[PDB]
């Protein structure tokens, strides 16, 4: 219990730094709901049953000239837990520009303090792709990677290589990509009414889209993705496995690499 | 928990949402299109001389609907608070 | 590191306090032994030699540590510090040249000085601990 | 044993350890993340956290756990009080009612995950978990359920949203903040539906299901 | 039954009185002048109601505290 | 009896849990939530919280409570003071008229669900109801009355405010916001009603029915 | 009297009481309500609040109390020192201007209600209303007085958003969002109007009147 | 009848200035010479006097406490 | 003198009072209050408030103050450093080269108001004004000239809109959403300009003119 | 050199600094008002900046200061570990890097106006300009060249949109509403040329030149 | 006249330093051999400026407790 | 093992662990801050 | 094998409650009229297991506010 | 020159730190048995480094605290 030990508490204090950052950083670990004991807790109590076979031995030095390896442990935990909200940010655009093609978002075009279409259909799928991360191995793989981090980049003088962040710098990037390739055809099928509707202005131009358009698109829009709902569902696993992938890939690209 | 039932939960929800908002979306459309049909043939307008017709219409429309709406929206949030101990699993 | 590096000084000293501390305590407890030498040691010489040095106590050896139940066992260990004859006034025949006016005053002395040590310590600690709070 | 040597110093720091372990090991953290997930909802706040939403979770937890407690003190505090027990066998006389009821509520992949890090090997049957695994695995388990419950709660108040804003925007009622319109019907869709009484009570009831 | 919580703390309560009571009634009759009580148990005692009465207070503050650290947190 | 041990013991640990149970044990939490709702109506938050309407709150409950507090004086104290009554007759003494309190205004449902997930054996009246049972089901009744009073305070500004975006938009004012507009409206209507004496009157009257 | 003990118990207890009650028994209720409700309108906060609205109401509240805090001076502390008075007579003569300057503020029938909900007996003249009827009663009548400020401020600002944008209506701009051209037009009927001047004098005129 | 809290808060403080006051006026009567009053009443009285006000103390704290706990939430 | 207590207990208590009341008694506020009127116009916040608008009026401030603060210095640091000046001739020594400051840029009649409701009698000139009296007129003439500021930056970006708009009209855009074809346009009309230099250098060379 | 004092004080408060003034030293200014900009362009947020915008700021900004940070570890984490280099030299050497970096950004007059401003006399080379003239100018320098950027990225989306319109409007489509016609066409202009990576690489290589 | 709140914090800040000045002198007198005081004359100075001392920094901290609460406020 | 040498192994640790706890405070509360602005 | 530091602390109790129930025994002995024991050596060895058990205590001080300060970083 | 608030404060930490130093080197000559130096000098000067830090400390607080308020209104 002395520094025979109370330096051999060194031993958990980096792990501890490292899952600390991913769970303050990740999607589901980082919910503002979980009551902050819960989340060191759990970084704490992961530490625990991960910190025996880590070989770690440094410095907290007084005025720390270590302090460049607690950034380290930081970053890792910044890089895996953030890039994972990619995949909720790409539905979090995706539903969201379905609401600005029926006629949610007129606010938000011709000018405002208010806004008031977050709250509308982004959270839908937004909350939706939640559900979908968590019911596998959402809450897992995460945690796992954190491990295998642990394992091919532990504790080094040479924590992190530059051409490296930009990986993740241009790798959303693939937000605004899957976004479209989910929300496209109920964009395209709003398209062709718009334009239908529209072309009704050549028979009359008193038809006023204010007046005829939006109820039809309205309706129009709520059935379509109700009929195109579960595409979500296939769609959310790309959207979750490639990023994994190109995290996984930062984690392997990284060891051998240095 | 698996895919499938949240699917089926996300769907219903949308369901729910165009059982509950289907008459008024409805009603509105027919009021606009009835008084642009009427719009020409004396084809004069100002911009829209259809607002008035439509809140009249959505006024009777929740009250001829009214009921059955609510009574249907309650029917989903009680069932589904009431099968939250189960969709765990 | 350079928080062991700044509180090296009177942990060092504080230990060596402690050393000499049990060296005049033989000293009394030897007092009616014949022939017993009585030992002291030089402070300021020995806590010039640890800071430049280290420990490097001299003289000790721990059993192995195989799997348990082996009956942990220790040789007799001794600090490297060299024990100096204190100089005899008034020769006593039975060769014992332990004073207990001087051995007593030392021990007031050391006991004091150690105090001041732990007083010392525990400034800087709380010095420590007022700036990261 | 001990001899009221270290026991009263042992049992000082279990009550040290009382709040945060105790209440975030055995159940208050599912209710307080639904409560708080609800409160999401409904938009504002309006429910006093550090009195009312805390009191009522920790009532709730309490009534849950009667059973669980009921037999960690059946079957320890009355025999390690002066007789046959004195924490040395206390604590797995208390741990075991305990990890059933933690063993229960496990979701089954995380105990995979846990055990396959710990480097541990093949467990055998659902006692072979230790706590060293039990714990996260219990933690993680009830992050995954509270969410899954809390997320399932906000559907309907979002379809609220949707309807009244579909409506706002179909009538032309060009930039009505349909937020304020809706906070009041998001109300009575919690009230009508008898809410408060079929969400605690579908909390208690999943929590043993 | 069940362990009530209430009635726990009712029955310490009542032991740690029933016992200062218990030895002010001794150090009563002592100094009363009753035959019989000795001066080495009044003290003897009086000496464990208070060790009694200090182990109900720290008792107190811990669960003092637990319940003001699960009273502050967000919901 | 207890003997000036436990005694000021008790009393300073009943002051420390004051301020969360007792003061939602009674009332402050309808007035609060009924308040925070109101407030949420008629615009921004246009009124110091932390300042003027929890002190509005305190002195509202003081005077609800009066009855309450004196039949607990005059059944409690004065006999606790010196004679025949010594902390646990006079608890039952003082705890009787908050019973009867908190009883005459719980749903007469909630009792019923707390009772049936505490496993309680039939109840022959409603002096039978335990404090542990009665506790949580007041919360939630009170919860559920708030929101009540929370919608039907709601309700006018909602006329006002879809009034004035219809007219608005109706004369051609296509996308002038409705809200900046409206809310001179709300204050105007909240202080020809006299809103704040309605308001405060009627919750009064509400929490005796 | 007291003993240096309980006073200056008493004295650090009242500093304690200070920042909430007696900000909001004197002043600074109606005039921080009036400046909030002013930076709604013109738009986006434009004043920063904790800082320079906070500051500039304290130090305007200071101003209107001067005069009542000239009394209580001279009828509670130059007696206080150490002569004749000592906070038991002292207490209800520095009340006694504080109490008539409350009455001369508060509506003469919220007085009413917060007397017949506290069972109250009949009262022969202002004297005889206590402090405690008298707190809530000024509350109340403070935010009456501060909301009907508030609408008087919406007027003109509403009648700038108004014209401008009927011209624009006129003009034929059909999606021009008014509120952009008009916020300038805000400030301007607020600067040459000498806004802030004629607001902080009309504020402490009606406080006396 | 009507409890009025100031009014109880108004006689506990009452109570505690004129026990001070009794053991101040003692103290007086003692150390000035006057017959009868003996030095054990005189430090008994003192630390009944200590133990009163440090009562009030705690009160005090508690309820200030409780106070800033209420006032600190949101509405 | 004062005798190491009270110094180093007022030099604590002024640091806890500088954020606010030194700040918005110096300057940063019309520096502030303009930034944010700019950051109206140009479309959407687009400038993060919390840290870049802030520290750059954090450094105009500095700047300016430069001459005050260094007058201070010479007439307070040196002198107060041990040698005929303790904390109290210090205090006024300060203050004078401030309280000129701060009458170059109050209104004439802020001034008057401030004085006339505090029933100061007459005052002989600008050093018989007290700093009770100097601290809301300066505040009160800083809110003017911070709108003043405010309308000359709206003008340009008001015309961009205003042609802009007129252009789509002739043209027959029916209805195109001017605000995001205008955007692009204000800020390619502040950046050509080279308006944050001359806008910064404006606020400066405004501020003591 | 300091002494186990000051050492981890001016060590945290620097860390307490670090948000603020350190980000918006160096970049994520930038970064930040361009990332904004474009989320004008393509119509709503539809980009969670709380969660994905600044984090992909925060990820650029670390590559963008690779060189410059790399140069600071080889200046003083390599001799200031242990040896010959104490926090005199260590802060010059550390300094030059990051200090170059802004300097090599600014643009060439807003430093004229600074040092105008300062009072400063004459600066004798590019290297004698301290931190205080440099911090103001080099932010004022960044938001000139972040509008730059803003605005050249807003001239294909505008023009997207005027074609847009044009085409609906002649084809006779009277009065449609472009905007919802445009938002996917903004999509596929910025999705197809893959449009992120232009946009990263671009702003990287802009940063240094 | 009138109250002018800062010339009160004032001159209880001018009491407060005089005070500590004259028991700072009676220790300078007292130590450096002078007839007259008394060794009871400076302990007991000395106790009275450390609680006037005292009863200033409370009231300071309830000031700024105060002001930090008021300023907090949300317009 | 020296009873001086583990309290001053005790206080040693015990500085060392709450310094690091407040590094990781302070970029903690830095990385919040950053991550609450307005884009 | 391995340390499992919770084990260390239990074998420090161990050691400690070790310590003071030999010392209690041999009081138990000596009173007893046990021959051999001597007075010396009982003092000592009660006064040897004394400081080892405020070395516990130490410990257990330092230990709770350790922890109760890892408790306060937020996440 | 100018007020130089980056000089002016390093010099301020500078004359904290030399003190401390100052304190230290003092020390380590008197425990390293260096005749002159006196225990009642060592003991004060600690203590007056003690509280030149204290109030360094306190100053950075409230600078702090000054800072981050300023830096959080929205604008």
């Amino acid at each position: 219990t002395s520094e025979q030990w109370l330096y051999w508490l060194h031993l958990y204090f980096w792990p501890l730094l490292r899952v600390l950052a991913l769970i303050s950083t990740a999607p589901i670990l980082s919910e503002r709901a979980i009551p902050k004991r819960v989340k060191l807790g759990l970084g704490i109590m992961i530490t625990l049953v991960i910190a025996p076979s880590l070989p770690a031995n440094d410095t907290p030095l007084f005025s720390i000239a270590a302090l460049w390896l607690a950034m380290q442990q930081i970053l890792i935990g910044i890089a895996l837990g953030f890039t994972m909200q990619f995949a909720f940010a790409a539905v979090r655009t995706a539903g969201e520009f379905i609401g600005l093609q029926m006629g949610l978002s007129f606010a938000t075009f011709v000018d405002p303090g208010s806004h008031l279409n977050m709250p509308v259909l982004a959270r839908i799928m937004d909350m939706l792709a939640m559900l979908l991360f968590l019911t596998f191995n959402g809450h897992l793989w995460l945690i796992s990677l954190l491990v295998d981090t642990f394992h091919t980049l532990p504790i080094g003088s040479n924590p992190v290589n530059s051409n490296a962040f930009m990986a993740l710098a241009r790798a959303g990037g693939l937000i605004f990509l899957n976004g479209l390739m989910l929300a496209l055809p109920v964009i395209t099928l709003l398209l062709t009414l718009n334009l239908a509707l529209g072309l009704l202005n050549r028979m009359a131009p008193q038809l006023s889209i204010f007046v005829i358009g939006f109820p039809l698109t309205l309706t129009v829009g709520i059935m379509l993705m109700a009929a195109l709902m579960p595409l979500i569902a296939p769609f959310c696993e790309h959207l979750f496995s490639e990023i994994f992938n190109l995290l996984a890939d930062i984690v392997s690209e990284m060891p051998i690499n240095n | 928990m698996t895919p499938e039932s949240v699917m089926m939960m996300g769907t219903e929800a949308m369901k729910v949402a165009l059982a509950l908002a289907a008459p008024l979306l409805l009603v509105a459309l027919i009021t606009g299109l009835i008084i642009s049909i009427l719009q020409a043939a004396t084809q004069i307008n100002e911009m829209t001389l259809s607002f008035i017709p439509k809140i009249v219409a959505v006024f009777i429309a929740i009250i001829v609907a009214g009921p059955w709406m609510l009574n249907l929206l309650l029917d989903y949030v009680r069932t589904l608070f009431s099968n939250l101990p189960y969709i765990i699993g | 590191d350079r928080l062991d590096a700044a509180l090296r000084f009177q942990q060092e000293a504080l230990n060596l306090r402690a050393q000499r501390q049990e060296i005049l305590a033989a000293n009394i407890a030897n007092a009616d032994t014949p022939g017993y030498q009585a030992r002291d040691i030089d402070f300021a010489s020995e806590l010039k030699k640890v800071m430049v040095r280290g420990r490097e106590e001299t003289g000790g050896v721990a059993l192995t540590l195989t799997s348990s139940h082996h009956i942990p066992a220790q040789a007799v260990s001794s600090p490297a510090v060299d024990l100096l004859y204190r100089v005899p006034d008034q020769p006593s025949l039975d060769g014992n040249t332990v004073d207990m006016d001087r051995e007593r005053t030392q021990f007031a002395d050391n006991s004091l000085k150690y105090q001041m040590g732990l007083t010392v310590l525990g400034s800087q600690l709380k010095g420590m601990m007022n700036v990261l709070q | 044993s001990w001899s009221l040597s270290v026991q009263t110093l042992v049992f000082i720091t279990s009550l040290t350890f009382l709040p945060a372990i105790l209440l975030m090991m055995t159940s208050f953290t599912r209710i307080i993340i639904v409560f708080g997930l609800l409160r999401n909802a409904l938009g504002t706040p309006s429910a006093p956290p550090n009195q009312v939403l805390l009191g009522l979770a920790l009532f709730l937890t309490f009534f849950i756990m009667s059973p669980v407690i009921d037999k960690i003190y059946v079957d320890a505090y009355q025999p390690f009080s002066e007789q046959k027990i004195s924490m040395q066998e206390a604590l797995d006389k208390g741990a075991q009612p305990l990890r059933a009821f933690m063993l229960r509520q496990t979701r089954e992949a995380d105990l995979a995950l846990f055990a396959r890090l710990a480097n541990s090997g093949p467990l055998q049957g659902p006692e072979a978990v230790p706590m060293r695994i039990l714990l996260p695995a219990y933690v993680t388990s009830e992050l995954k359920t509270a969410f899954q419950i809390g997320f399932t709660i906000f559907i309907p108040f979002l379809i609220i949203d949707l309807v009244i804003a579909s409506v706002l925007m179909a009538l032309g009622m060009m930039m009505v903040p349909p937020a304020t319109i809706a906070l009041p019907f998001k109300l009575m869709l919690f009230v009508l539906v008898d809410g408060w009484q079929l969400l605690m009570g579908s909390l208690a009831q999943s929590f043993y299901s | 039954s069940t362990v009530s919580f209430a009635g726990q703390l009712h029955a310490a309560l009542d032991r740690i009185s029933d016992r200062q009571a218990a030895a002010r009634v001794q150090a009563e009759k002592f100094t009363l002048g009753e035959p019989g009580i000795a001066l080495n148990d009044v003290m003897a005692d009086m000496q464990k109601a208070s060790v009694s009465m200090q182990m109900g207070i720290q008792v107190r503050n811990k669960l003092v505290a637990a319940y003001q650290e699960v009273m502050s947190m967000q919901v």
